[PDB]
RNA sequence: AGUACCGUGAGGGAAAGGUGAAAAGAACCCCGGGAGGGGAGUGAAAUAGAGCCUGAAACCGUGGGCUUACAAGCAGUCACGGCCCCGCAAGGGGUUGUGGCGUGCCUAUUGAAGCAUGAGCCGGCGACUCACGGUCGUGGGCGAGCUUAAGCCGUUGAGG
RNA sequence: AGUGAGGGCGCGAGCGAUAACGUCCGCGUCCGAGCGCGGGAACAACCGAGACCGCCAGCUAAGGCCCCCAAGUCUGGGCUA
RNA sequence: CAGGCGGUAGGGGAGCGUUCCCGAUGCCGAUGAAGGCCGACCCGCGAGGCGGCUGGAGGUAAGGGAAGUGCGAAUGCCGG
């Protein structure tokens, strides 16, 4: 018989009170369109972990290539240096290094000219 | 000190510090079990040199611990296409207290 | 708390009663007091008394030397409305709910 | 890993312009104008050298001359895109034929903004420069 | 609910309230009829005698092998009265952590077998698997009775 | 107190709405509400004759 | 006929019912007694500047 | 509540349940024309005070934190930097300026951002069942297997 | 149990004017119904590519590397201007 | 080791609360039933405990059974 779904839905509902952070003026308490704005939300959390991975990508790229021809060649260049270069050819730090160790990139290079040739 | 050996995808460039990374969970099934990682990336407070070397030389290893775990956050599949489901962020690795060498 | 200047069921209006609060707060009962007075429009004796009111439980069982009341904190708060309906052509039922007012506006000492 | 922007880290620098030509010269001022180049490199700003350019007029023609007719369209709409060619175009605003390079590339509306008010130079012959009283890094 | 009662029409389906319905107090909607009714009924259900015995049977057998009181034979209580009832009890060794069944045409044995606790009331040639494995252990009287009449189950 | 239903036998598709996410049931319109429609066969009773 | 849209939030009605907003009452002392008296004014008190022919009955 | 109220009549046909444990439900003093407002007493509470239990969402309000006048974007949100916060640190909170990338959801669509549509906001209601026939499965009793209508015992009413 | 009508692209015949993001049939792919990523500016179906979930990891498609924006304003030999 | 894991219509599996029936009331409880208000331990989720505040009395499951049930959404229905 009975079934006063109430006291479920209210809760349910809520939890949703939460779901939505306190977004945008009016895509906040939205109920409704909150949840979508939330939805949306969702799939793009999704996006961002999802690619943040190319955003380094190019973080780093840049820093890097920053210093790499800041000394003496771009990437074809440089890259292709730590690449001929054998059991010694790492990349996330380039950047790190360039950086911290003036020294650290300055010969990493060195080396890595002649590792090229 | 800050030397460079690092795992299962480059974790490292440090000195002594819980500095957790990735899940290596083997010398992991004892709490804080010690374990090496084959340099590469040979630097210390005024030597620095190569990681060619560092694929074969000395090696660090470390006492560590702990885990971490899900780390919350969520993510729901939806197309504006029509649906949606999701769910929680389940990761880590008995975490790592540095020893040197 | 402090000298509480409040009251229920008169219904005056939102908005508007709130403008009057808004310039006679800050100040305290001589000055806000001379512009409720003069300063023209509705709600004129409504804020004042529920100023005097405000400063009676003051003096009287809050006392606080009594001539530096000044408002403090304060503004307004409407509950129901009368629910009217009047007539605007071809019948039809066209409504109106007139603000039945109530003031939340207190006196603090300074 | 990380790696933080430093702090108020000032450098301006004189450029040129004459003899020197046209597009190429902008790529370059260009990048130069960078935001990434010295350390902690990137969105917030980072370089781009507040730079400024001399004799930024006498510039070399992309061997085009007549035929690059620049616009200003506020047009009260129905009114004129005003089209006018590089000759006048320096004639009277030659800095800023090479602006339109810079903007052309500088990007991004409060930041590249920004930028362009690290970016300066005038046609002036150099005494501008001058005028810009500070540092005078050099290339 | 509607039949008699179905508010015939009130709004005028016709296209202009906006709204949709030509039936007031219509399902719907607002206190009236409700979905798949809730229809007085009742749940009939002939269960074969065959296993159904059975079992009764079954459940009889191994609720009595942990704890079986075929009495055959039992007395106190004035024919059998509460108090003296519970020293028969206490004699027989029933006490609070227990709860028997107590079934059989012992009039005076239902007659006492009453009080919530250890006992339960049943005083008839009147069974059931339920009951049965439910009551902690099964004391009964007219016995010769009853292990024949399962019998009866039995074989027929 | 225990002898749950062995096996399966309890409640086994009662299968409530149209899944658990979105629902709906069937084809496109042609079977609504008032739509137990074309019964048990039209073609086949062609053949019936 | 042409009523609006939505409603760009209490926020626009504010923007408008806020650019709005309410000022004060003008006032110095009278130029007799005391108390408020707007510019060119007497009152049930003062009331005057050359015979104040007002107040008190 | 078949009374309010619409209809000429026929006829239609609401809403509103609870103060508290008991009335002890408010002498009396104080602003006020009054309501109503501060005190005293009530009392276990009166944020239990007369529409007065529990008394949430919506919307409007008083104060505090961050934030904001060269800005173009559903949203957001990944990143990071400036604030302020619990903090032992680890760091955890809220807040965001700079930047990267981002056409909102439902229905019916070859096909949608929709300029096609539904969609005003909150809340409670709001829709694949029941009876048999069957039918296929498969969980369970014997192979010949099972029992209606009834007669009978029946707090439990016990099943035969 | 569901669709019982769908469109696009390529090739092969209709047709149509050898017109149309036309409509007819077929081989294939397609796109819906996954076809959510790259992408070509941004673009359901055009070349790349199948996303169970992570990574402040590295190798690649297509197609790109003066800049706006990751990547040689590579080298080599020409030919237009 | 495979090995696969976009995916509505649609078909199969497996869990979730939800108010009742036994609940073989166990009781739990005025050092709170309950609904509520808030929260960086549990759950792959539907949900869970647990902590803190309200709030005036309920509430209920170990295991299993019974269903007016879980809903933006229908120019919806009733009230704000």
């Amino acid at each position: 018989p009975r079934a006063k779904t109430g006291v479920v839905r209210r809760r349910k509902h809520k939890k949703i009170l939460k779901l939505a952070k306190g977004y945008w003026g009016l895509r906040s308490k939205s109920f409704r369109k909150a949840r979508e704005t939330l939805f949306a939300a969702g799939n793009y959390a999704y996006a961002h972990r999802k690619r943040r991975k190319r955003d380094f990508r190019r973080l780093w790229i840049v820093r890097i290539n920053a210093a790499c021809r800041q000394h003496g060649l771009n990437y074809s260049t440089f890259i292709h240096g730590l690449k001929k270069a054998g059991i010694e050819v790492d990349r996330k730090n380039l950047a790190d290094l360039a950086v911290r160790e003036p020294q650290v990139f300055a010969e990493l290079v060195e080396r890595a000219k002649a590792a090229q040739g | 000190m800050f030397a460079i050996v690092k795992t299962g995808g480059k974790q490292y460039r440090v000195e002594p510090g819980l500095k957790l990374r990735v899940e290596k969970l083997d010398a992991e099934p004892g709490a804080t079990v010690e374990l090496p990682v084959l340099l590469l990336g040979g630097e210390k407070t005024v030597v620095g040199t190569p990681v060619v070397e560092g694929a074969s030389v000395v090696a660090e290893v470390l006492g560590h611990g702990r885990g971490k775990k899900i780390l919350v956050s969520k993510f729901k599949a939806k197309v504006q296409y029509r649906r949606k489901k999701g769910h929680r962020q389940p990761y880590t690795e008995l975490l790592i207290k540095e020893i040197r060498g | 708390m402090e000298a509480k200047a409040i009251a229920r069921y008169v219904r005056i209006s939102p908005r508007k009663v709130r403008l009057v609060v808004d310039l006679i707060r800050g100040k305290s009962l001589e000055e806000a007091r001379n512009i409720l007075r003069y300063t023209n429009k509705r709600g004129a004796y409504f804020v004042a008394k529920v100023l005097e009111s405000a400063a009676a439980n003051a003096v009287n069982n809050h006392d606080m030397l009594e001539d530096r009341l000044y408002v403090k904190a304060a503004y307004v708060d409407e509950g129901p409305a009368l629910k009217r309906v009047l007539p605007r052509a071809r019948g039809r039922a066209d409504i109106i709910k007139k603000r039945t007012s109530h003031i939340t506006v207190i006196l603090g000492e300074k | 890993k990380t790696y933080v922007p430093k702090q108020v880290e000032p450098r301006w620098v004189l450029i040129d312009a004459e003899g020197k030509t046209l597009g190429r010269l902008a790529t370059k001022i260009a990048t130069l104008l960078r935001g990434k180049h010295r350390p902690d490199w990137t969105p917030n700003v980072a370089m781009g050298d507040f730079v400024v350019v001399v004799n930024a007029d006498k510039i070399r023609v992309t061997g085009k001359k007549l035929e690059q007719k620049i616009y200003t369209r506020y047009s009260g709409y129905p009114g004129g895109l005003k089209k006018i060619p590089l000759e006048k175009m320096l004639a009277t605003h030659p800095e800023r034929v090479l602006e339109h390079a810079v903007k052309g590339m500088l990007p991004k509306g409060p930041l590249g903004r920004r930028l362009f008010k690290r970016l300066k130079v005038y046609a002036g012959p150099d005494h501008p420069h001058q005028a810009q009283r500070p540092e005078k890094l050099e290339v | 609910g509607e039949v008699a009662y179905s508010g015939r029409k009130i709004w005028p389906q016709k296209h202009t309230g906006r709204a949709r319905h030509g039936d007031i107090g219509a399902p719907i909607f607002v206190g009236g009829g409700v979905v798949f009714g809730p229809k007085p009924r009742d749940y009939s259900y002939t269960l074969p005698k065959k296993v159904r015995k059975k079992g009764l049977a079954m459940a009889v057998a191994d609720r009595a092998r942990e704890g079986k009181l075929l009495l055959v034979e039992a007395f106190a209580g004035v024919n059998g009265k509460t108090k003296e009832f519970l020293a028969w009890a206490k004699e027989a060794g029933l006490d609070g952590s227990e709860s028997v069944l107590l079934v059989t045409g012992n009039e005076l044995v239902r007659r006492a077998a009453r009080n919530l606790p250890w006992v339960v009331t049943l005083a008839p040639e009147g069974l059931n698997v339920y009951d049965i494995v439910r009551t902690e252990r099964l004391v009964m009287d007219l016995d010769a009775w009853e292990v024949f009449q399962n019998r009866i189950g039995g074989e027929a | 107190l225990r002898p749950n239903p062995g096996a399966n036998k309890r409640r086994k598709r009662v299968g409530r709405g149209p899944g658990s996410g979105h629902g709906k049931t069937a084809t496109r319109g042609h079977k609504g509400q008032k739509s137990r429609s074309g019964g048990l066969k039209d073609p086949r009773r062609f053949e019936g004759g | 006929h042409p009523v609006p849209k939505k409603k760009t939030s209490k926020a626009r009605r504010d923007a408008r019912r806020s650019h709005h907003a309410l000022t004060p009452p003008t006032l110095v002392p009278c130029p007799e007694c005391k108390a408020m008296k707007p510019p060119h004014t007497v009152c049930p008190e003062c009331g005057y500047y050359a015979g104040r022919k007002v107040l008190e009955v």
